[PDB]
């Protein structure tokens, strides 16, 4: 049995994870009490992946909840699926980080992380075989960027042979939501790059465009954006829970997707997304999904993959399909658009197919891609970063908590080198 | 849980405080007698939010506030008004003499004999908390109390409590309108002292609001019972994320980080866009864009300082009510597209956003209308250096002849303290200039 | 930076082992003096390689026998000359398991390696040039890499079930990478050097395996810092011009297949880590050899602590020498070929060495 630990840090991770447990609870037929009210039996064979069992045929999710303010947590408890979480796994404090990475990593979060790890060490030992960890957080704030990367270093040292799969919201290019995004993200990227195996880069600006152009939602709230991310989180681990023709897992996706140990930042996606009124006008076929998967405008990364080259991509399908229709179509993409694919990887596409689709769709698809267009995200932050650091714009709130100017230069060099390591593979000579 | 102490000093503080707790009681369902009949009708809930109101077992809800004047008149309105049964009777009216609009009186002579009580009741209030987030000092430049007593107090709290946010909400002196001859001195004196202890001082001038109420609310002859209701709303938006639910919550240490680049330029402004009458509540949509653009209008600032003569460093936008995030992102981009709004080269992000789901409430008898969404802006601009210069020139004109000085020496001040405080404001005038110089290589 | 110092490569053929005598192994590596020929035992295909220097310790009485002191006086002594000139210097070993890298560098008590001769010759040269004009200051450190963690060899541990306190690496903008917290000890004489070396080698991790009963299961870096403080003809302060030099002498671990040296657990774990580090080093060498041919190439320094801390030696600013160590047994012909290929690929590396005057951007800059 393969099992996963979920960790929800901050206001962005918890508001996502709550929908993740609101989505997963639907595929497995669990109601908000923790009781099973399903129809099929495949909903129970591998329930041990995300959930643990209880006395009266009740199922408690193996989730961990972390923040530095109680507001995020009381929303979960006072909500649709609040009761299922183990109340001893709501870990929190007071006096939030203040969008200061220094406060989440060194000063305040350090006084709370020991309680967090004890909950981790309990859940992990209750598992038969641990596969990996699942973190949902945000870059741009203090808690998710500081308290998250603090846990990552600790879990990695304790569990170095397991996968650390990290879902992360990156800062947008046009409009910020904090002033100190580039300081906090650069310091977080310095830690993720060294202490993860696969991290999925999500951007809120792209999710607005997806809701705008495809779903035709002109008043999209955060409950809808997270309703997109939660899908991708489900598609990745589908083949650990349901049966299929050609199986896959987190370690198999990593091996194919990650050629070098540092280039593990991905641009996710999900199909088939459509308007509620334009669903009875398209045929749901595998080639309809591939056209939607490799579309520049269905990526949640806010980077144009047509400004680079795909190093290796993946495609996790779900439903009754024909493997000729799947492999023939992934081939047509590589041969047609040969310039957006690396020359020294003859087949840049891994595949996976599951026989159990989502609750109300004949079939679904999930897309994971590693491209050199992520260059634009780390390059953009560095220009913001150095312009602020060249004059020490907001630095005196970070040094005041026990940081030096040296630690900023390290995060800049490592980020800038990664920018070149991706750019080393954009030229064809 | 999250708990803040509101302090109001002097007359400009109290008459604002009376408007605030008028509002805090309505949003939470509290009557003036401290009771909450809804909770016994409900059987649950913490709507008696322990940020601003402590609760006893008898059902009475007691506010976390201390305010003091050094004259007994204005508090005595409260000890005999409609809110007497709400407050703790420990309100400081040890004000047998006033500060006579003298710093030297609120900092020394009658600056003491009253402070040991003030620190004790605060320490009692803090000992009732499961965690503090900071202070909220409401005062006014120009007086002796709001200038002197505010400084002595801010000094002591920086020793006993230390690293706790201290947010000031002060009445900045206006360029033309003024109710005193010796305002320039008192402002430069406490500004010198409060600079090294405060973290973010939110400025407001009474001259801008007179025009806001004129043009927007269509009040042709307002008084301080109107100016102080708007100021009550600016504070509610700042402190809303500690009481009610929301999507993007904002704690008090987040203003300290995003709006204060360097430790000496922590003088931001404020405003409130959808300030409209009941009649003009019709005829308008009041979307996120129309409200957000108004906050950048130079005519709707609550401080008389044209931002077009300077550059923006940081801006925190706090939304309330039925607001969707995409509407904010689309709007903030529209502002960065407009060329009359120049940001410093070293701050390409510039904007912070905060969103809440509890709309504003309407104080009955008021001039503001009921709306579904409301916005509060907080900005740090280089234009305010012009206002510091006006005060320094007024200072120099009437200090070159040593006018009104013998009233300050008569209380214990030295002739040299004026210089020591004029030099620190001449260094501040440069730091605002050094920041605004675009970089080169 | 008006120079181009080519990395100087050497090769050393070790003699047959106990294991390689118990198994009746043949001889497949030969020399004709300066070249090195290798033959597959199948009589199918022959390869030849050429290096700047080549040593032959296969048999004591053969012609061309390059003993321990001859290897020293051929490779390490010029590095001491450049260290006295004012350059940073590096000497690093390479080879498969049991090739004899620890022997060639440190050696045994009755056969001192390169380090106990380098430091001794250094102190001796100082004793003849410690005149009134110039003084000398010497610091030493000796650190270890084990499972990608950094350890200090020149401290006396506490007593616990865990007494390997790990340090961390950092990147100074000007000086490059370094180790935070490393005990740098001021030295006075060769006897103190020897005491510290004894302590370090007793602290270094070792284990019995199927190819080395005393195996070198951790990378080891020996750093000397030499500062020559000289005096100009001055009307004022004497002793006013200093030159610094760092000497890095590096003994790395060998590849080691898991099936030949069959052992499970911690041995397997540290072998895996060793293998990873060696892979990254190979990538670095190949990338630098491709830089030498005019292509735009990215050097993966950051993928391992070893290359990260040796960033300034494999390239950068120092005069570098490599010592490949090989075995003549036919059973290890593939690993010998891989080592020799990486070694001859390393000859194409070019580093920009400069003198560390500590006077540029001060006065000698605009003087010249
Ligand atoms: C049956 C029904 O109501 O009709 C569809 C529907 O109208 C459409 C528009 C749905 C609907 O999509 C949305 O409304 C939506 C809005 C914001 C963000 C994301 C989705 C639907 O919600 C999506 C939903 O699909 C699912 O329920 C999947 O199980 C989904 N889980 C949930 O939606 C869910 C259910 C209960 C509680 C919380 C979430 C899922 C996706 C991936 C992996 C596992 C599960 C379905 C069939 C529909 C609705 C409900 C309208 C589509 O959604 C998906 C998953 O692609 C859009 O295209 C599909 C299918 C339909 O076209
Ligand atoms: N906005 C507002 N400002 C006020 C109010 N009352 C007084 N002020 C301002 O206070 C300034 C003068 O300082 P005071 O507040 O009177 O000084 P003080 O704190 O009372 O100290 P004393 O004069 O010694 O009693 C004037 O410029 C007024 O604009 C008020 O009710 N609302
Ligand atoms: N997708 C999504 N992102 C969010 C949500 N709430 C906050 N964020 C992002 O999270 C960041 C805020 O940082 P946060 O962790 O809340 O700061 P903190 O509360 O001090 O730890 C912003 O950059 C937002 O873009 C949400 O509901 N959905
Ligand atoms: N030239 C040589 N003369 C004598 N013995 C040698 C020679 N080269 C290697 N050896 C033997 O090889 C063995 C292993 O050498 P060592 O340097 O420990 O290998 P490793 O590379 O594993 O550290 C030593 O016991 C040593 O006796
Ligand atoms: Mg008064």
């Amino acid at each position: 049995m393969r099992e996963i630990v979920h960790i929800q840090a901050g206001q962005c991770g918890n508001q996502i994870g709550a929908k993740f447990w609101e989505v997963i609870s639907d595929e497995h037929g669990i109601d908000p009490t923790g009781s099973y009210h399903g129809d099929s039996d495949l909903q129970l064979e591998r329930i041990n992946v995300y959930y643990n069992e209880a006395t009266g045929n009740k199922y408690v999710p193996r989730a961990i909840l972390v923040d530095l303010e109680p507001g995020t947590m009381d929303s979960v408890r006072s909500g649709p699926f609040g009761q299922i979480f183990r109340p001893d796994n709501f870990v929190f404090g007071q006096s939030g980080a203040g969008n200061n990475w220094a406060k989440g990593h060194y000063t305040e979060g350090a006084e709370l992380v020991d309680s967090v790890l004890d909950v981790v060490r309990k859940e992990s030992e209750s598992c038969d075989c641990l596969q990996g960890f699942q973190l949902t957080h945000s870059l741009g704030g203090g808690t998710g960027s500081g308290m998250g990367t603090l846990l990552i270093s600790k879990i990695r040292e304790e569990y170095p042979d397991r996968i650390m799969n990290t879902f992360s919201v990156m800062p947008s290019p046009k409009v910020s939501d904090t002033v100190v995004e580039p300081y906090n993200a650069t310091l977080s990227v310095h830690q993720l790059v060294e202490n993860t195996d696969e991290t999925y880069c999500i951007d809120n600006e792209a999710l607005y465009d997806i809701c705008f152009r495809t779903l035709k939602l002109t008043t999209p709230t955060y409950g809808d954006l997270n309703h997109l991310v939660s899908a991708t989180m489900s598609g990745v681990t589908t083949c650990l829970r349901f049966p299929g023709q050609l199986n896959a897992d987190l370690r198999k996706l990593a091996v194919n997707m990650v050629p070098f140990p540092r280039l593990h930042f991905f641009m996710p996606g999900f199909a088939p997304l459509t308007s509620r009124g334009s669903q009875q006008y398209r045929a749901l076929t595998v080639p309809e999904l591939t056209q939607q998967m490799f579309d520049s405008k269905n990526m949640m990364a806010a980077c144009d993959p047509r400004h680079g080259r795909y190093l290796t991509v993946a495609a996790i399908f779900r439903g009754r399909m024909s493997m000729k229709e799947v492999d023939e179509q992934m081939l047509n993409v590589q041969n047609k658009n040969s310039s957006y694919f690396v020359e020294w990887i003859p087949n840049n596409v891994k595949t996976a197919v599951c026989d159990i689709p989502p609750r109300g769709l004949k079939m679904s698809a999930t897309f994971i891609g590693n491209s050199t267009a992520i260059q634009e995200l780390f390059k953009r932050i560095s220009e913001q970063f150095t312009a602020m650091f060249r004059r020490k714009a907001f630095l005196h709130w970070y040094t005041g908590e026990g940081m030096d100017e040296m630690e900023f230069t390290e995060a800049e060099s490592n980020m800038n080198d990664l920018v070149s390591e991706y750019q080393q593979y954009q030229d064809a000579t | 849980m999250r708990e803040c102490i509101s302090i109001h000093v002097g007359q400009a503080g109290v008459q604002i405080g009376n408007a605030c707790w008028e509002l805090y009681c309505l949003e939470h369902g509290i009557q003036p007698d401290g009771q909450m009949p809804s909770d016994k009708t409900i059987g649950g809930g913490d709507d008696s939010f322990n940020t601003f109101f402590s609760e006893t077992g008898a059902g009475k809800h007691v506010p976390r506030a201390v305010f003091v004047d050094l004259e007994p008149t204005v508090i005595d309105e409260v000890r005999t008004g409609t809110y007497r049964q709400l407050f703790h009777p420990e309100q400081l009216i040890t004000g047998k003499e006033d500060a006579a609009n003298n710093y030297a009186r609120g900092h020394y002579t009658i600056g003491k004999e009253i402070i040991d009580l003030v620190l004790d009741r605060i320490r009692k209030l803090a000992d009732q908390c499961t965690g503090l987030q900071g202070f909220l000092v409401f005062h006014s430049f120009g007086g002796g109390t709001g200038s002197g007593f505010t400084s002595l107090l801010m000094e002591r709290l920086s020793v006993d409590y230390g690293k706790k946010s201290k947010l000031e909400f002060s009445i900045y002196p206006a360029p033309q309108v003024s109710t005193a001859v010796v305002e320039p001195y008192n402002s430069i004196l406490t500004t010198h002292t409060t600079l090294e202890h405060s973290d973010c001082a939110f400025m407001v001038d009474n001259e801008a609001i007179y025009d806001i109420c004129r043009r927007n609310l269509d009040i042709e002859r307002p008084t301080y019972t109107n100016l102080n209701r708007l100021i009550s709303q600016i504070v509610s938006s700042i402190t809303a994320s500690l009481r009610f639910d929301g999507a993007l919550n904002v704690d008090l240490t987040e203003f300290q980080t995003n709006l204060v680049p360097y430790p000496r330029i922590h003088f931001p402004l404020a405003t409130y866009a959808p300030v409209i009458s009941a009649e003009k509540a019709y005829h308008e949509q009041l979307s996120v864009a129309e409200i957000t653009n108004a906050c950048f209008e130079p005519a709707n600032q609550m401080v008389k300082c044209d931002p077009r003569h300077g550059k923006y460093m940081a801006c925190c936008l706090l939304y309330r009510g039925d607001v969707v995030p995409k509407d904010v992102n689309a709007a903030i981009a529209t502002i960065k597209t407009k060329r009359s709004i120049q940001f410093v080269d070293w701050c390409p992000t510039g904007f912070k956003v905060g969103i809440n789901y509890q709309p504003p409430t309407v104080v009955p008898g008021g001039d503001l209308a009921k709306v579904q969404r409301a916005v509060c802006m907080l900005s740090n601009t280089t234009a305010i250096a012009e206002a510091w210069a006006r005060l320094d020139h007024k200072f120099d004109l009437m200090y070159a002849k040593r006018a009104f000085v013998h009233w300050y020496v008569g209380e214990g001040m030295e002739e040299g303290e004026f210089s020591e405080a004029r030099e620190d404001m001449a260094a501040l005038e440069k730091d605002y200039e050094e920041v605004g110089v675009d970089s080169v290589e | 930076l008006g120079s181009n110092s080519q990395v100087t490569v050497a090769v050393r053929v070790r003699p047959f082992s106990k294991r390689e005598k118990t198994e009746k192994a043949s001889q497949v590596v030969f020399t004709n003096g300066e070249e090195i020929t290798v033959e597959h035992p199948d009589m199918k295909q022959v390869y030849s390689f050429i290096y700047d220097v080549s040593f032959w310790s296969f048999d004591e009485c053969h012609p061309g026998y390059a003993s321990q002191t001859t290897v020293y006086e051929t490779l390490a002594a010029p590095l001491l000359d450049r260290a006295f000139e004012g350059y940073n210097t590096c000497l690093f070993a390479y080879g498969q398991t049991g090739s004899g890298k620890s022997y060639t560098m440190m050696g045994l008590n009755e056969e001192p390696g390169i380090i106990p001769r380098f430091c001794e010759d250094l102190f001796a040269q100082i004793a003849k040039k410690q005149t009134s004009e110039v003084s000398y200051h010497l610091e030493m450190s000796f650190f270890e890499v084990y499972n990608e963690k950094i350890h200090d060899l020149l401290v006396c541990k506490g007593e616990n079930g865990q007494r390997k306190q790990p340090l961390r690496a950092r990147e100074h903008p000007v000086s490059g990478p370094y180790v935070e917290g490393l005990s740098m000890n001021v030295v006075s004489s060769y006897s103190d050097i020897q005491s510290w070396l004894e302590l370090g080698n007793k602290q270094r991790a070792t284990a019995a395996t199927g190819m080395n009963d005393k195996s070198s299961r951790s990378h080891s870096v020996f750093t000397l810092v030499m500062t020559q403080t000289k005096t100009e003809v001055v009307e004022g302060e004497e002793h006013d011009h200093r030159i610094t030099s760092r000497i890095n002498l590096v003994d790395l671990a060998g590849s080691e297949r898991c099936s030949t040296a069959h052992s499970s657990g911690q041995r397997l774990k540290e072998g895996v880590s060793i293998n990873k580090s060696l892979l990254t080093l190979g990538k670095v060498i190949s990338a630098l050899s491709e830089q030498a041919n005019g292509k735009r190439v990215f050097i993966p320094y950051r993928e391992s602590t070893l290359t990260w801390l040796l960033k300034e030696s494999l390239g950068g600013n120092s005069k570098t020498a490599m010592i490949a160590t090989v075995s003549p047994a036919a059973s290890n012909i593939e690993e010998t070929l891989s080592t020799l290929r990486y070694a001859t690929q390393a000859r194409l590396i070019v580093n920009i060495a400069k003198v560390n005057e500590d006077m540029n951007a001060k006065l000698i800059r605009e003087l010249k």
